[PDB]
């Protein structure tokens, strides 16, 4: 769901385990069967001081 | 319709259902009488015309089983399969002729019925009666081993000519006969053909070629709009919990093999290209051919095809 | 097993189910070639198939629509052909695999628009509840009138005693006439609406332009009104304080400002 | 060269999904397509064909295109005043009962005289014989032995505008060409 | 992962660092008096570059 963080790993691309937050979602359950997601690196935090 | 009913009298009319009419039977007959709420007798159904033309067997009849399975693979050689259609769509391709009294009938039927549901007999499942069928008899004792006969289906007896035919509803299969709900109204002796019947529609109107004053050869193609239930059985041998194909392919036509790879991203510019192995794995491709020469082998192959469900099930 | 089947590499048998509900009436459809029974509900098979375009959740209501394609003879969509039903048709979408009794809810929403591009097809645009946030939210004005629709949660007026049940005498293209209402003063029903039962527990509502004697003027025409069906007619409030209290005696809840001030500022030029 | 025919229909909107398709007849009418070939062997015939091509103006101008089949055969003589032509039962009543297309007749007697008639309605009489009706009269008493063919007529126009006139020898010589005609609803309706 | 449910990753968006601001001005309203007030946030590391 939007805003849900999750991990992605892809050794061939040289990207280690990275934490990203979901953005735009476009899925196709019937027909093409393509589920495409747009994600951003997790850098959101509100310091208390 | 206005006619008195005597006391303790039951008047049984003869509801005759014709063969000509609109395709969809949407009828609401009202039996209205004084001092009684309307008692409407609703008749519902559909009107169909059966295909009663015998195509010559000089050229092999091609039966096509098609299904949909969209598969997407990742960068690595891993595949996820999403078989879509559970019942594959069946298409039939055949050629036919019409010379004496069949050319005009064919032309009239094509012009009139056109693109509407037919009752296509299964030509490859031809069958000859072993004993005469008495008029009015309930049940046709005939072989049903590896045939396209299903409970609640249809059957179509045929004679030498197109006119000699009659369609009946089969209730169940007893492995030796066809249970029937309605008695046969005409007796055909040994020699009359028996054909399984499945609903079909003309995918494309045939292009008729004139041979002489009264003669036309047609290439008719039919598609069945009903699921074709059939048992799904895999080869007996098993390896690592998976089926093994022990059939030896026919070598009549030379066959080759290839090593398909996900070798994209060649990245050709102007100086020199450079190909990178995304997965570094080779998936071989193999061709196969076989000859039936028997009902049992053909039934087994059909069961295997149904079990495969396209590319979904591996082996 | 639904999640397990989704993760399965060889048992993928997707099947999408649609459930159109309007109060006590439900319409069930499936995209497969055979009926599916789920939760004691059987989903009909539409000759020609029913399919969508995909689900988009980008946070933009205008862009995240859901499109349904189905034949022009679809029962649920047929209602919109003549006039849009008064109530919104809630739609719930399930996902299940053939042979499994478990399904997962995917999309929830209501019908947004329906059109019939071809005689052999119909396109339905479904909108989510997020699109209802584009309209303004002021809903406040310092005017003389009540600024409240009779019967709303702000007026707190019970219209059940004022309900009138009658059978229309004659129905015309734009005017519905009944002698029972002829006994009321002119304009008594002005601003009210007529509701009658269409099917089950669902009623269709129509507003009234004007009431004069025995003749009632219906906004947008009288099409779809049964000539002999039972009709329920409610009155209407003009919104004036005198109208509010003399007729309904709801002055304490009067939301209007009759004579508090029209322009008088405390930072003007000359008080006199 | 062997020629065939087809029944082109506006059979779109098949609406195939994943489970089963469903085809709906938008009009429920069949427009036949017919091919034609001819040989000139003379200047006059070639000039007449060129004039016909110019008159056609492509698909614009229509004209009746009789077939040359033998769909209908008589089984009983018909009096001159009778309008109850009897033909072998070919399922005509169930399929053809009066509608645009396949409702015209050319008797084409042995001598050469041809009568153009108009079917009005067909009624089933027996499993082997029918009593298809006509519009008005026949012209004389004709026995079944004195009929060659019937060759259902049908209004049609060209299917492809381009026409290839293959000149072989010379203006005063042989020539070959091919034409295709497709049924069209015209003639004030 | 590629073998755990990832099909293909196309966009990378490496980004840039020489750009982006070095000083940020935040304007807020104090509810005690309702007077406009502002605070300054600085990025010394980016500012030096
Ligand atoms: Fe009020």
């Amino acid at each position: 769901n939007p805003g849900q963080p999750f991990l992605i790993r892809s050794t061939p691309r040289g990207i280690p385990e990275t934490v990203v937050r979901v953005g735009r979602i476009e899925d196709n359950f019937l027909g093409d069967g393509k589920i495409t997601l747009t994600v951003v690196q997790d850098q959101f935090n509100l310091p208390a001081t | 319709p206005p006619l008195g009913f005597a006391a303790l009298e039951e008047r049984t009319w003869t509801v005759s259902i014709g063969t000509d009419g609109p395709p969809v039977v949407n009828a609401r007959i009202v039996w209205r009488l004084q001092g009684e709420p309307n008692l409407v007798l609703v008749i519902t159904g559909n009107r169909i015309i059966a295909w009663t033309f015998a195509p010559d067997w000089g050229d092999s009849i091609v039966e096509r089983l098609s299904a949909s399975t969209n598969i997407l693979q990742s960068e690595s050689a891993v595949t996820q399969r999403r078989a879509m259609r559970l019942a594959p769509r069946r298409e039939f391709d055949a050629n036919m002729y019409a010379v004496d009294r069949e050319r005009q009938l064919l032309d009239m039927t094509l012009f009139g019925w056109g693109a509407r549901i037919w009752a296509l007999p299964i030509w490859p499942d031809i069958q000859l009666l072993h004993q005469p069928l008495a008029a009015g008899s309930l049940g046709i004792p005939c072989d049903t081993a590896g045939l396209d006969f299903r409970d609640g289906g249809l059957a179509m007896l045929r004679g030498e000519d197109a006119f000699t035919y009659e369609v009946v509803e089969v209730k169940t299969v007893t492995a030796s006969g066809l249970d029937l709900v309605r008695p046969v109204q005409a007796a055909w002796g040994t020699g009359s053909r028996l054909y399984p019947v499945r609903t079909a529609q003309l995918t494309e109107q045939p292009t008729l070629t004139r041979l002489t004053d009264t003669a036309q050869s047609a290439r008719v193609s039919f598609l069945v709009m009903e699921p074709s239930a059939w048992p799904e059985l895999m080869p007996a041998t098993t390896y690592r919990g998976r089926p093994v194909l022990e059939q030896r392919p026919d070598e009549s036509e030379d066959l080759t093999s290839s090593y398909q790879r996900l070798l994209s991203t060649l990245d050709n510019g102007s100086a020199i290209p450079r190909v990178t192995d995304v997965a570094g794995m080779a998936l071989p491709v193999i061709g196969h051919r076989w000859i039936g020469m028997g009902r049992a082998e053909r039934s087994a192959f059909r069961s295997l095809v149904y079990a495969l469900r396209g590319q979904q099930k591996p082996l | 097993s639904f999640n397990s089947r989704e993760s399965s590499l060889a048992d993928g048998q997707p099947v999408r189910l649609y459930q159109f509900s309007r109060g006590a009436i439900r319409w069930s459809y499936n995209s497969s070639d055979r009926d599916i029974t789920y939760q004691n509900q059987i989903f009909r098979t539409v000759p020609g198939g029913i399919t969508d375009n995909g689900i988009i959740c980008s946070g933009d209501p205008q862009s995240d629509q859901f499109v349904i394609t189905a034949p022009a003879d679809l029962d649920v969509a047929l209602l919109y052909k003549t006039r849009s039903p008064s109530d919104a048709i809630d739609l719930v979408v399930y996902d299940m695999h053939y042979g499994d009794a478990e399904a997962a809810v995917s999309w929830v929403g209501q019908i947004g628009d329906v059109d019939w591009p071809t005689v052999d097809s119909c396109r339905i645009t479904c909108v989510s509840e997020d699109e209802l946030m584009d309209q303004p939210g002021l809903t406040d004005t310092y005017c003389r009138t009540c600024t409240a629709i009779v019967g709303d949660h702000r007026c707190k007026v019970n219209l059940v005693p004022y309900r009138v049940t009658l059978t229309p005498q004659s129905v015309s293209a734009w005017v519905i006439s009944s002698g029972v209402v002829a006994g009321y003063a002119d304009g008594w029903f002005t601003g009210g609406y007529v509701e009658w039962q269409v099917d089950g527990d669902n009623y269709d509502r129509r507003f009234i332009e004007q009431h004069a004697g025995a003749d009632l003027h219906i906004l947008g025409g009288t099409e779809g009104i049964p000539a002999g069906g039972q009709l329920r007619v409610y009155p209407g409030c003009d919104g004036l304080a005198q109208t509010c209290d003399d007729k309904f005696s709801n002055l304490p809840n009067f939301r209007g400002f009759n004579a508090m001030q029209g322009k008088s500022p405390f930072d003007g030029d000359q008080v006199w | 060269e062997d020629l065939t025919s087809s029944y082109q229909r506006l059979l779109s909107t098949l609406d195939n999904g994943s489970a089963i398709p469903r085809v709906t007849d938008v009009a429920g009418m069949a427009l036949p397509v017919i091919g034609h070939r001819w040989i000139g062997m003379g200047r006059a015939e070639r000039s007449a064909f060129r004039s016909l091509v110019y008159a056609l103006r492509g698909q614009q101008k229509p004209l009746w295109v009789p077939t040359h089949a033998d769909d209908l055969t008589l089984v009983a003589t018909v009096s001159q005043l009778s309008t109850a032509l009897d033909v072998r039962n070919i399922g005509y009543a169930r399929f053809a009962n009066g509608r645009p297309g396949r409702r015209d007749i050319r008797i084409e007697l042995y001598d050469g005289t041809v009568y153009h008639r108009r079917i009005l309605t067909s009624t089933e009489l027996d499993a082997d014989t029918e009593r298809v009706a006509i519009d008005a009269a026949l012209g004389r008493l004709v026995e079944p032995t004195d009929v060659a063919r019937i060759c259902f007529m049908a209004l049609c126009s060209a299917a492809s505008d381009v026409v290839e006139i293959e000149h072989v020898t010379d203006s005063e010589g042989v020539a070959t060409a091919a034409l295709t005609f497709k049924g069209v609803r015209d003639d004030e309706f | 992962d590629e073998d755990s449910g990832l099909l293909e990753i196309t966009q990378e968006k490496t980004g840039s660092t020489s750009l982006a601001p070095s000083q940020l001005i935040v304007k807020y309203i104090d509810q005690i008096d309702g007077a406009q007030r502002q605070i300054i946030v600085n990025n010394n590391a980016v500012a030096a570059s």
